[PDB]
């Protein structure tokens, strides 16, 4: 599933800005 | 509107700054509540009040060192200027030879993230209960001529009576036309910053467009592990929505989220109104919201004044201020 995909991507965290 | 009486208010104190309004020595420096790339926010106690307040320190050689000097600038003006329910409480601030200060009132409750990520997903009431606040918040933003250009849940912090107080406003800024800096978050990118073009507020709805998303789906409208791969989807004006995303969920996200900016919510001919008078919205009192006198769906944990329980733990390191002023010039109206 998408939420499967995004909890095992490295973008989980605190994303800071560019 | 009560937003003219708002914008005669923002221009007073724009037009006329606050300056050194307290010193470090008059603040008990207890925990650090997070990191950045210039600086640092820790929780200290004002002695004189016994009040608890969160407080950014940026290194004014990191600020300089990373092309922030305007932004900077930009951000203290707008936050000592600005007043609304959901903005966070700049109480005061001030510079050393070292650093800049800006003190505002203790938010305990923590980011939306937090939550958001331990809880999984809200109830489309739930998500349409924060969405109302910053439909409101970047009308009054956006009325001062003012583009937030930050919005995501590690941005909004949840209030004891359950409500969003908007924090960094390091990208603020007062434009009456068009903008051009690359700045922001991947995820919540529009398609004209990425494509370098001259941007105006239509950037902040569809900034709101992947928030509603986010805290309603659980992730992202898009991601991916990489920046250029997250931007290749922004721009290719593609969007997939879960199962359960209501049909007025699915209809206010595709407008909100539209690549054509000549076609996309809140920056149309009736503007806010398109939002504030969809149907996902039909439910919503904009007036109740505003007062606070609507019923918040999740009041976090409190465990005192001066609990951190809702922020993370970063290793407690040194406040150093130098015997030489540093880059004086360049913070000058700080
Ligand atoms: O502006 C903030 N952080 C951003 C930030 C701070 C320092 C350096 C940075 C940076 O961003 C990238 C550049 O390096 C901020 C966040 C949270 C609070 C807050 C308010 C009320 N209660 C608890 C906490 C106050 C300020």
């Amino acid at each position: 599933t998408t939420y499967a995909d995004f909890i095992a991507s490295g973008r989980t965290g605190r994303r800071n800005a560019i | 509107e009560f937003l003219a009486k708002a914008k005669e208010d923002f221009l007073k104190k724009w037009e006329n700054p606050a300056q050194n309004t307290a010193h470090l020595d008059q603040f008990e420096r207890i925990k650090t509540l997070g990191t950045g790339s210039f600086g640092r926010v820790m929780l200290v106690k004002h002695m004189e009040t016994g009040n608890h307040y969160a407080m950014k320190i940026l290194d004014k050689q990191k600020v300089v060192k990373l092309k922030q000097i305007e932004h900077t600038l930009n951000e203290k003006r707008i936050l000592q200027a600005v007043n609304f329910p959901f903005l966070v409480k700049l109480e005061f601030s001030f510079k050393d030879n070292s650093n800049l200060y800006m003190v505002m009132e203790y938010v305990p409750g923590g980011e939306m993230f937090s939550h958001l990520r331990r809880i999984g997903r809200f109830s489309e009431p739930h998500a349409r209960f924060y969405a109302a606040q910053i439909v409101l918040t970047f009308e009054y933003l956006h009325s001062l001529d003012l583009i937030y250009r930050d919005l995501k849940p590690e941005n909004l912090l949840i209030d004891q009576q359950g409500y969003i107080q908007v924090t960094d406003f390091g990208f603020a800024k007062r434009v009456k036309g068009r903008t051009w800096t690359l700045c922001g978050t991947p995820e919540y990118l529009a398609p004209e910053i990425i494509l370098s073009k001259g941007y105006n507020k239509a950037v902040d709805w569809w900034a709101l467009g992947v928030l509603i998303y986010e805290m309603a789906a659980g992730y992202p409208p898009f991601f991916a592990d990489q920046p250029i791969q997250i931007y290749e989807k922004i721009v290719s004006g593609k969007v997939r929505f879960p199962s359960h995303f209501s049909s007025d969920l699915k209809d206010l996200l595709r407008n909100l989220l539209q690549v054509d900016l000549t076609k996309r919510f809140g920056n149309l001919k009736n503007g806010v109104n398109d939002i504030k008078n969809h149907k996902w919205f039909a439910t919503t009192d904009w007036i109740a919201i505003y007062q606070r006198k609507v019923e918040a769906p999740f009041i976090p944990k409190f465990k005192g004044p001066g609990d951190t329980s809702n922020f993370d733990d970063y290793e407690e390191e040194e406040i150093r201020v130098s015997i030489n002023e540093k880059c004086g010039k360049e913070f000058s109206e700080f």
